[PDB]
DNA sequence: TTTTTTTTATGTACTCGTAGTGTCTGC
DNA sequence: GCAGACACTACGAGTACATA
């Protein structure tokens, strides 16, 4: 708030402790206990997907570690250790970016001086961000050195897909696993964040910036911050549903049931309203989509929708129990064919025009008239 | 056509580039979209000589001067060429890479610089995308010529940078008197063979100077042969050569003129072969005439597109799924909807 | 210019060295073997110094060099060997070997080993520099009918006593290696202190460690050998070779079927497999694969194929160690194949 | 000699300022509040069409950050930092076409170099342009980077392609993407320049150049140059619709009457009289296109048939009247598809022909003579 | 620090005597009989897939060929060789990281020490691990010592991948190639570590740790430490169960095997944790279909099964035998429709969830 | 018994031979 | 001086491997 400095909310809320992280409990618990307990791993490879915290963890440890208390499951902000870590400047948290010294001669190089012992700290920690990313000589020059590392020197691994790593680096580095974060966790970070900062923000703008970035909490800062640029300073509904280009689930559906009950003058009205709004034809393509499929899985089972929809969760059911699945089938299919030729119609406008056209004329119930004459 | 002849349906589009050249109201990037063989090597040749050298009278040739001299020998170390080595068949990006940068440190002799791309088609997407802040923003009085058969096929974002030029294809009775006097055929043989290179009357006289002729004369005598008996195997001998995407497209214009028979179209593009469209027409159901044109343009595209793609089994493959579709109770195939 | 092999080479090694001895063949075992026992006889006639040379577009030349005809200074004769690359020589090793021929003395025995030459290079002017002067060595792996036969007699070699069924299952699953057999008898020589040979532990001592080549596929495709083909492939795809040398391996094969099926109806096999010169080791395979398939199968196999080569080179997908598993079944004793699954 | 060579419009009007957009106002609008406030980033994306500014864009964000009147959300060219951006020669600001320099080789020295402070400037801008090109290598190379960049640093990155990009360089930056720009704002700058220019045009031509344009103003001012070549230093209605080879008369009509008609003579012979005057045949399939998405509408309601198409009402009223809509979808779907096929074959007359005789063969061709 | 000492179960556990080492019982007997009679070859080559021990079982051999009682197949802790082979200072025992010293000039410099004769030993012993990655030079110097080598230098060579080496290489060594450990083996070593060391276990917990390690004892002990502590101190069954499913990465086969039962929401639920496990849609797709392919393949011929199934071969022959071929050739075709169709549909997972509605609705499951 | 057999474009490492560059040592 | 030696570092070439 205070800070002038308007730090990217990617950089000045990355955690401190381990009470600041959420989710990913699986690995929070396991390294608490690994931690309290004690039984320290010589090498971890903390696996998930973009965005999801595969290196703030790591430093996470590398605190918790060489701390001035001893080996803590809490890390304090206190002693000299845990803030020269938070600011990159500690002299044993040899942080190596493998993308850049990926050759085998860099890595020789770090094997070499494993055995130097640590300054000013318990352990000495080899950080290395992007694993995936080194050489093969570089992964195999290190297999005996894991094996058998030095008691002060403990391997910490981020990488995005481990499975590009040989076998036997994976037999030899724990295996911890980070899943992707869900939409509530991603919106109550959000909350938390536009709430410790002082910005005024909506909770439908909240909800929409956590499902536009599912699965990836930095996907999901990056996007707020773009969204307070947008805004005037403040996280509005309307702001983040112009920028994300996203369509409001109402009207869409209000398009699917004017498609639905065969009524082509609301189709062509509800069309020309978007056109007039500017959204992106592809967009609307989209969103119909999105909200066909949802049908077709609250006909699969009713617990397929979320709170997300709950809006007009209502009208969900209302269309799951009128019309049969195979409806449901001939309506995406049409509308993704009509989504797969877009790009060579006439015109975006016109190419979803027909497209809407071609799902009124070819849908069972009610089909359009055909000509009097034979 | 051996190299770059003049050709006069070039003429007019020739001097209005001129006029705009020479006016310093000319794109630095023309894009040249034009036949096989419609002659856009020579427009750009002439173009060059132009350019890279003293300033003639204002026409024709650059005269007598240093620039003439280096041009003609092929020793002008500021007239870049892009071409696909021999061996290989597409423009690797390190040439156009080493081409850029040598653009970029400055010309050698005086004047300006002229970069020629032999073909925009036979570019790779990363030896396109090579070219796109060289075209955008080109160093000092650079001038691009880049020849292709079809704008559509390069990139999106390189047709935006460059001036697109059309030479279109000279009228037919123009063309038919042009190739009469310069080759010694008949009419319908002459009228056949400009629409087969869809009004090309260079690829016309390239098609009757080399063997094609020949072959093509095998294939029909071949297609003659086949078709009652409906031993379409045998046009496999016909078929597998270097020039195999050439011959189906002209098995496919064969298909074409049996269908428009089939409809009794006024026009047709086989013209001096009437024996072999009857046959195909009596012989072969309108459906089936579509499905084995359908697939004999599918066969060519992947032939002609994906690179090292083996021949002799796509075209065998073929020539049996053909086999297939002429015995009654097959199902025939229809365009992917 | 002498021809021997293995088995006869000690009649010519107990008889005098000659100017210099050739092993060709792809065999590591036998070919080993060869070079041990001209070694071993050449330092009984006392050479001493070895050197081992690996001919390589970029290797070494200083060989001929080498030949300073003054090792006199210590007098000890010296031995030459050279590996020649996997393809064999080219033109530039082709007069290297002429100037290091042309150099050859009394004092010095060349060894020479690699991939057996083709007919384009068995006529080479440094091959024939060596006439009347040279033993060529055959070492080529005896074949599944004709290496039971040699894993007896190698047995017997050792004195061990080998069961039928054991060497049956040594033959399968150590085909093509012969070094991994000669491995495996020692180890269960090894193991069993007895001397005997059965299955209760041969068939635990024992891996999957066969290495085949694309022809001996086509050949268990040929005779509708299921199992041996489904393995053979299984073998290949461990090896890492490119799936694109099998795909031309089986079409050449598959081409020629389908013109001889097309060609039955008309004219005999015996003068079509002439007419296409078939060697008469593959006339009766071939004559026994047209009797076994149809004209339908063929053309589901030739559609199967051309899929294959399709989202080989254009998709560049991986899936085609799985397809031409299908398409071994689709020609091998009643295919009973799909259309879903290949078409 | 103020133009020394050609300055082509595409280069010689390029925006200055903040004001010079055509209508970007969606991406503006964030650019312009971030840099009035504190709220700055170090890692730009903007995505999005060819020729649509986002180059443009990035280079005035580059001015705006650089200028030393401060951190403004209108730059000013007064700013030596701004009359060095403008043109080249700046030491701060990098520009690497990425493509040129594809290898992990230069991207590590430049990651290497990146470490030095700013000369003179509050920040080096690292404008990397066409970054979907770069090898996978130099795209891990550049994660660490992006994520805690020195203060002095500033990335900007542009592409035509998001996708080809790994989602985790997209996760670390703001991504911005610019739609493709409507007629009218096309037409208007396209007006504008050509007011500025002292050239004479047409309204018509102007709207047929931002039709044809496809939302890209690069295009719009390609086409311009096209028509400034061909059209004897004006751009006229004559020359651009000549060039563009558009339909001026019913042809596209009277041939889609004759094949929804199922007359395959009166389809090829119309197709061979299209041959004579060597129109285009993408023009020829799109005018169908859209015609029969007229009769569509039509057939859908009736009042919305009025349109510029007025004279030829009737036939169109007609055809509505005659025709099931199931087979107006099925000859779109295969119009289309041809459309998407001219592409394939190359030459492109029998392209139209094939897609024409699959047109034709849903209807029943049978010789059977009955009106 | 302030944990007392608490070392790795990879690290520790390692045998010290032939008898503490778990299966591969063949290379042990017959190492045993060599050194008994006396017949000992030049260079020892092992091979094998990763963790089966080729690295401490060469470790024990380079242990018992310098102890003082004599070459025997169990040497004695007792003899200060034996003690300086624990330590891992040895004068006689030169380990060289072949993946670490790949060049030839280290490689040279390394086997210029054959002309010396070793300080404390019967045999100057040397252990090159990772012998596959080494240079081509390396390998010339290699073969060169390996031709005419010192009657008091054996040779033990270790790799993952023999293919790698050269062949002139494997011809000179006596190659001992190692299995991948029995799952039955695992779990005996496994509950007998877990009862040594003061740690709970469950029996359940136990097989799960055993099969989850594809039979690699490395990766078996990886996983019991990962699990003992996530498992707050206790092997407990939930714990672990909750572990491997984090970690479960097959999910193509579960997806099949619901999709196969009409089973909507288990399908639902393995693509939720396949969504939560970031992956790759086209790919998991891809994986599925040839499953499916491979599944129809396998009721031709069960040859179909080959190798790489050797961990999947007990589901996939129920599923093929459980399952008429026409309903594989309709779901192999959905599946096939629904990837073509995946890339212009909504974000991928709603493509591939829709994709597997699609093959679900054939089934007259309600 | 004997020969038979390959898809490129672009990029990234790895390792050895040869040369170019510094500098400094008793020569 | 000092130039050779010796180190040391860089560059080409041949080879192996990855991704699309
Ligand atoms: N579990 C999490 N809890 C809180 N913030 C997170 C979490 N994961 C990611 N972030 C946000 O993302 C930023 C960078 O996260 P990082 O840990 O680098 O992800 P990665 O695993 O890709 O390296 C953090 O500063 C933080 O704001
Ligand atoms: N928003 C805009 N305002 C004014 N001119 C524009 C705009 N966008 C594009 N242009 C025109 O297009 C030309 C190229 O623009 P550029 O910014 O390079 O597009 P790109 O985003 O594809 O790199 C400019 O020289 C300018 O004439
Ligand atoms: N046969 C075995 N018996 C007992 N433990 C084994 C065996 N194989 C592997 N291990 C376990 O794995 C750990 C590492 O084994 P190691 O022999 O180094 O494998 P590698 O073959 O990859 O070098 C050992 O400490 C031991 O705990
Ligand atoms: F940004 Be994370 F390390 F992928
Ligand atoms: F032409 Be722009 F950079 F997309
Ligand atoms: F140490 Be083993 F080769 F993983
Ligand atoms: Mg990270
Ligand atoms: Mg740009
Ligand atoms: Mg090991
Ligand atoms: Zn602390
Ligand atoms: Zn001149
Ligand atoms: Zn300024
Ligand atoms: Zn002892």
């Amino acid at each position: 708030g205070p800070h002038m400095s308007y730090q990217v909310l990617a950089r000045k809320w990355r955690p401190q402790t381990f009470a600041d992280v959420v989710g990913q409990e699986h690995v929070l618990t396991a390294l608490a206990n690994g931690l309290s307990l004690g039984r320290i791993h010589h090498a971890y490879l903390f696996s998930g997907t973009r965005g999801v915290g595969k290196t703030s963890i790591a430093r996470l440890l590398a605190k918790g570690l060489n701390c001035e208390t001893g080996i803590t499951a809490t890390p304090c902000g206190v002693c000299d250790n845990c803030r020269e870590i938070e600011q990159g400047r500690f002299v044993d948290l040899i942080e190596i970016d493998a993308a850049s010294r990926t050759k085998v001669e860099d890595t020789r190089d770090l094997l070499d001086n494993v055995q130097y012992a640590p300054a000013r700290g318990r352990f000495k920690v080899y950080l290395i961000d992007e694993v995936h990313m080194l050489s093969r000589h570089s992964f195999n020059a290190l297999l005996k050195t894991l094996e058998e590392p030095p008691e002060h020197v403990k391997f910490l691994l981020a990488t995005t897909d481990p499975q590009k790593l040989p076998v036997t680096i994976l037999s030899r580095c724990l295996q911890f696993h980070l899943k992707a974060l869900d939409v509530e966790q991603i919106r109550h970070q959000l909350e938390h964040i536009l709430n410790e900062e002082h910005i005024a923000h909506e909770p439908r703008a909240l909800q929409l910036l956590a499902r536009a970035a599912e699965g990836s909490l930095r996907d999901a800062l990056s996007l707020t911050d773009q969204a307070i640029a947008s805004g005037d300073g403040q996280v509005s509904t309307q702001a983040v549903s112009a920028m994300l280009g996203t369509l409001d689930d109402d009207q869409a559906l209000s398009l699917v049931e004017a498609m639905v009950e065969a009524n082509g003058e609301r189709v062509m009205a509800l069309i020309n309203e978007a056109a007039a709004r500017g959204i992106e034809w592809e967009a609307l393509l989209v969103e119909m989509l999105g909200l066909l499929h949802r049908i077709a899985m609250v006909q699969l089972s009713p617990a397929a929708l979320g709170n997300d929809m709950a809006a007009i969760e209502l009208r969900m059911r209302e269309l799951a129990r009128t019309i049969p699945p195979t409806d449901i089938q001939l309506y995406y299919q049409t509308l993704l064919i009509g989504r797969k030729e877009l790009p060579y119609a006439p015109d975006r406008r016109m190419g979803v025009e027909m497209t809407l056209l071609r799902a009124l004329a070819f849908h069972p119930r009610m089909p359009l008239p055909e000509p009097e004459v034979p | 056509g051996p190299h770059m002849r003049w050709y006069p349906w070039l003429r007019p589009d020739f001097e209005k580039l001129v006029a705009s050249y020479q006016a310093g109201r000319g794109h630095h990037a023309l894009l040249i979209q034009a036949l096989p063989g419609m002659g856009d090597d020579a427009l750009i040749y002439a173009l060059s000589r132009y350019l890279l050298c003293q300033q003639p009278q204002g026409h024709k040739s650059c005269g007598h001067c240093r620039g003439c001299q280096l041009m003609q020998a092929g020793t002008h170390p500021d007239y870049y060429t892009l071409a696909p080595e021999k061996g290989k068949n597409t423009l690797g990006v390190d040439a156009v890479r080493e081409v850029t940068e040598k653009l970029n440190e400055h010309a050698r002799l005086g004047g300006a610089k002229v970069v020629w791309v032999t073909d925009a088609a036979l570019l790779t997407d990363a030896a396109a995308n090579a070219l796109l802040k060289t075209l955008e923003e080109p160093p000092a009085e650079t001038w691009f010529f880049l020849a292709t058969r079809e704008p559509e096929r390069l990139l999106a974002t390189l047709r935006s940078r460059c001036r697109l030029h059309y030479l279109a294809p000279p009228p037919e009775q123009y063309a038919v008197t042009w190739l009469s006097r310069e080759v010694t055929m008949s009419q319908d043989a002459l009228l056949a063979a400009l629409r087969l290179s869809a009004g090309s009357p260079g690829a016309a006289l390239a098609l009757f100077q080399g063997d094609n002729w020949q072959a093509r004369e095998t294939l029909c005598q071949a297609l003659a042969y086949s078709v009652p008996s409906g031993d379409w195997y045998s046009l496999l001998a016909a078929l597998n050569h270097e020039q195999a995407p050439a011959r189906l497209h002209w098995l496919a214009t064969l298909l074409m003129d049996a269908l428009k028979r089939h409809h009794g179209a006024a026009q047709v593009t086989n013209v001096d072969v009437p024996g072999l469209v009857a046959e195909l027409a009596n012989h072969l159901s309108p459906s089936r005439l579509q499905a084995i044109l359908g697939d004999v343009c599918h066969i060519r595209e992947q032939l002609m597109s994906v690179t090292g793609i083996n021949r002799e089994l796509l075209i065998t493959d073929l020539l049996l799924r053909i086999e297939h579709y002429l015995q009654p109770g097959v199902v025939l195939p229809v365009p992917h909807l | 210019m002498i021809r021997l092999y293995p088995e006869q080479l000690r009649a010519q090694l107990n008889e005098g060295l000659r100017a210099a001895y050739l092993l060709l063949g792809n065999d590591p075992l036998l070919l080993q073997e060869s070079q041990d026992a001209v070694r071993q006889v050449a330092a009984a006639q006392g050479f001493e110094e070895h050197h081992t040379f690996s001919i390589d577009p970029n290797t070494d030349w200083n060989a001929i060099f080498s030949l300073c005809q003054a090792m006199s200074l210590f007098a000890s004769r010296q031995t030459l060997l050279l590996l020649l690359p996997e393809n064999g020589p080219n033109a530039a090793i082709n007069e290297q070997l002429l100037t290091l021929t042309g150099l050859l003395h009394d004092d010095l025995l060349l060894i020479v080993r690699g991939n057996k030459l083709s007919k384009a290079q068995e006529n080479a002017a440094w091959f024939t520099a060596l006439a009347n002067r040279s033993v060529q060595v055959t070492c080529q792996t005896p074949e599944q009918a004709q290496l039971p036969r040699w894993v007896a007699a190698r047995a017997k070699q050792l004195n061990l006593e080998l069961d039928d069924a054991a060497n049956q299952v040594l033959c399968y699953c150590y085909e093509g290696n012969l070094l991994a057999l000669a491995q495996a008898l020692e180890r269960l020589s090894l193991l069993w202190p007895d001397g005997k040979l059965t299955l209760p532990r041969v068939e635990q001592a024992v891996n999957d460690a066969a290495h085949f080549t694309p022809f001996h596929w086509v050949d268990a495709l040929l005779m509708g050998k299921s199992k041996r083909a489904l393995h053979i492939l299984q073998q290949l795809r461990l090896e890492g070779s490119e799936p694109v040398i099998l795909l031309r391996t089986l079409q050449r094969e598959l081409l020629l079927l389908v013109n001889l099926k097309r060609q039955s109806a008309h004219t005999p096999l015996r003068a079509l497999f002439d007419k296409h010169r078939v060697w008469q080791n593959r006339r009766g395979m071939m004559g026994e694969a047209l009797n076994r398939l149809s004209q339908t199968q063929l053309r589901q196999a030739v559609q199967l194929l051309t899929r294959t080569e399709l989202t080989l080179k254009q998709d560049y997908g991986q899936s085609v160690w799985a397809e031409l598993e299908g398409l071994s079944l689709l020609l091998c004793h009643k295919p009973l194949a799909d259309v879903f699954i290949d078409g």
